[PDB]
RNA sequence: GCACCGAAGCUGCGGCAGCGACGCUUAUGCGUUGUUGGGUAGGGGAGCGUUCUGUAAGCCUGCGAAGGUGUGCUGUGAGGCA
RNA sequence: GAGGGGAGUGAAAAAGAACCUGAAACCGUGUACGUACAAGCAGUGGGAGCACGCUUAGGCGUGUGACUGCGUACCUUUUGU
């Protein structure tokens, strides 16, 4: 029973260079080229997902400092603070109120400050 | 008017009639669910968890159906080993509309 | 065509001895 | 929902002048390089310029520490032949003063693109007034 | 000496920005004749500022 | 109306045909003509003779009226190109490609 | 000496799979629950799709088959359906 | 002349003889967006603006992708690329 193949050739390798819409020339355009940004691609995003909880954390991180700066206090102290404010457990990215909310912030300041007194 | 709540092994910031994407939860697609560990309401002036929570805090939503998220391709590649696998996975969540925030 | 005739040489040729 | 974006549409940024004077190269700076950045906001942004235009004047009272006024030693080179000119602090000093802190933050601000853009916010003055008046810089400590 | 890379669709087209053609715009018309004409030149006709000189 | 005419199988390459097409795309064909006339490339004599053939066209098989009528899309696609062999020399043959030109002319105005 | 930053380590929320036990209940599958799941040579297990025979004088199909090109959905994937 | 545009035949001419289907490399015309102070496997995480649809807004889909974190292709062979 020979076998054609070669439609379902087509298949695998339209497959791929779907994938690659939008890269730089034969990155987009010739398979062989393409089968390997394709993979790369997914490479970076699998590490990625994982630098994201990262790049964020650092971001929140650096502008509740300035805030709490801002108000008179290192990130340092101002976690600390917060810590040893009765217990009481609160997200760095919902310090989100740092950008919105600058009363609600300078509160939280402030509730951080006591507990270090 | 705000209130944070934690709900999926993580926080969020809601107004009420806001409108949330959660972790699933097991509570049936039309029902209501009330979350009482709120970290935080604000009016004017507002109330911080003393310890984790806020006493008379509880914010009150529907679940507005439940669903899974755009598939994710999980990629692995060992270059020069013979070695790759590729494996997709979509995650469920469950959409909450917020109608609660008691102060 | 009619087109279709290819004698490719040998390498081609001169020079090369690369120290022995 | 995701976190804020500063945007370049509508960032504040406003003016401020700093006295160099007394005041030490460097750890002086550090505070340029930082309010140029924005890191003092919602710098919540590494993708924006969010910092302040801030102008220094008496660049060339700026201190130093150490025997560095004589020593320390800003190399470059002119591409060329074997063109590997020097200069030592002093001599900076001596002619386009300016240079010393306008280099020393320049090496402190970031990289490449955005980095450079955020260079162009600081003016630095030689002397001791400015031709900026109509920018109506606050003036501020540190 | 021979390339190492393929130059690029891309590099090709840059290279002829300056391959590209002029008009001409300076066509002019004899005051006699009608005669539309390359200036300092004789028209189809053999009109050349007014006057005719060759009869061909 | 769009009204186009053609010429295929061209002896010129396209590269070549294109640079006198590019000179005239959007033209008025009124000045196109003159353009053409004056531009020293054998694809000019060319790129005319399918113009020409357009204007025609578009007179005698739909409306007409020459003097608003502008050349308003063309291009050359590049044809089937023959293959020959010449020799340069030890025996090592060189294709050569003598490559062809399919002119096209849409002359409309609108 | 007290902070804090910091990893795909620990924890938290959701999910999959193997092996356990305990409870619901056994031509089993649930619910927990403890635990395990980097990997070349390589061993073991389970699968997708292609061509062709039967099933098939059935079924789909000019009210549009195959192939080609898009789009939506779906599966862990090879894929599938529309 | 070559070649072409009409007309006409035909279910079809986009079946016109270089003729069923007509993929891919490769080459153009058109439009959207980016691009002339910027340095590297060209993607990936973030991400404004613009064009477009949405939705009644609601930081939504599509296209583009300033700026930005990270980031040296594949196979083979190797102690190791
Ligand atoms: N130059 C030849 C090497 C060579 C030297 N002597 C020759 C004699 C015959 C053919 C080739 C050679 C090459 O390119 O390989
Ligand atoms: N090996 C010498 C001479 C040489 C040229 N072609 C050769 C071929 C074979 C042997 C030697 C040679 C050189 O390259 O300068
Ligand atoms: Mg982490
Ligand atoms: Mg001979
Ligand atoms: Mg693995
Ligand atoms: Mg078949
Ligand atoms: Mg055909
Ligand atoms: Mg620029
Ligand atoms: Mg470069
Ligand atoms: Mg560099
Ligand atoms: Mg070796
Ligand atoms: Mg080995
Ligand atoms: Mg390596």
């Amino acid at each position: 029973a020979r076998v054609k193949r070669g439609v379902i050739a087509r298949a695998r390798h339209k497959k791929i260079l779907k994938q690659a819409k939008g890269y730089y020339g034969a990155r987009s355009r010739v398979y062989r080229v393409a089968f390997q940004a394709v993979i790369k691609a997914g490479q970076y995003a699998y590490r990625d997902r994982r630098q994201r909880k990262r790049q964020f954390r650092q971001l929140w991180i650096a502008r509740i400092n300035a805030a709490a700066r801002q108000n008179g206090i290192s990130y340092s102290k101002f976690i600390n603070g917060l810590k040893k404010a009765s217990v009481e457990i609160d997200r760095k990215i919902l310090a989100d109120i740092a950008v919105f909310d600058k009363v609600a912030f300078t509160a939280l300041v402030e509730k951080a400050k006591a507990a270090l007194a | 008017m705000y209130a944070v709540f934690q709900s999926g092994g993580k926080q969020h910031r809601v107004s009420e009639g806001q409108t949330v994407r959660l972790e699933k939860l097991d509570i049936a697609t039309g029902e209501t669910v009330e979350f009482a560990e709120v970290l935080m309401i604000a009016n004017g002036e507002e109330v911080k968890i003393g310890v984790p929570f806020v006493d008379g805090g509880v914010i009150k939503a529907e679940v507005v159906a439940h669903g899974r998220g755009e598939k994710v391709k999980i990629v692995k590649f060992r270059r020069r080993k013979h070695y790759r696998k590729q494996q997709g996975h979509r995650q469920w969540f469950t959409d909450v509309k917020i109608t609660g925030i008691s102060a | 065509h009619i087109c279709v005739t290819s004698k490719w040489f040998n390498i081609d040729n001169k020079i090369v001895d690369h120290r022995p | 929902m995701k976190t804020f974006t500063a945007k370049p549409e509508t960032v504040k940024r406003d003016w401020y002048v700093v006295d160099a004077t007394g005041k030490t190269l460097g750890r002086l700076a550090t505070e340029l390089a930082r309010r140029l950045r924005g890191k003092h906001k919602a710098e919540y942004t590494p993708h924006v310029d969010t910092g302040d235009y801030i102008i220094v004047l008496n660049a060339d009272k700026v201190a130093v520490t150490g025997n560095k006024r004589t020593d320390k030693v800003y190399y470059h080179h002119t591409g060329h032949i074997g063109g590997i000119k020097q200069a030592t602090f002093e001599e900076m000093i001596a002619r386009r003063p300016e240079r010393v802190i306008e280099i020393a933050v320049k090496g402190m601000l970031p990289k490449g693109p955005l980095g450079r853009a955020m260079f162009r916010k600081l003016k630095v003055y030689a002397g001791n007034e400015h031709n900026h008046a109509a920018q109506q810089p606050q003036v501020l400590d540190i | 000496a021979v390339q190492q890379n393929k130059p690029t669709r891309s590099k090709r087209g840059m290279r002829r920005s300056h391959d590209a053609l002029t008009a001409v715009t300076s066509l002019s018309v004899d005051k006699t004749s009608g005669e539309k004409h390359l200036r300092h030149h004789i028209t189809a006709d053999g009109y050349y500022r007014g006057r005719k000189v060759i009869a061909k | 109306m769009e009204t186009i005419a053609k010429h295929r199988h061209a002896r010129s390459s396209a590269q070549k045909v294109r640079l006198v097409a590019d000179l005239i795309r959007g033209k008025k064909v009124s000045q196109a003509l003159d353009i053409l006339t004056y531009t020293n490339k054998k694809a000019a004599v060319l790129v005319k003779k399918v113009l020409e053939s357009a204007i025609a066209n578009a007179e005698h098989n739909d409306g007409a009226d020459i003097d608003d009528l502008k050349v308003t899309k063309i291009f050359v696609d590049e044809g089937p190109s023959m293959k020959r062999i010449m020799p340069r020399a030890k025996g090592r043959a060189d294709r050569i490609l003598k490559r062809t030109s399919h002119i096209t002319v849409v002359v409309s105005d609108r």
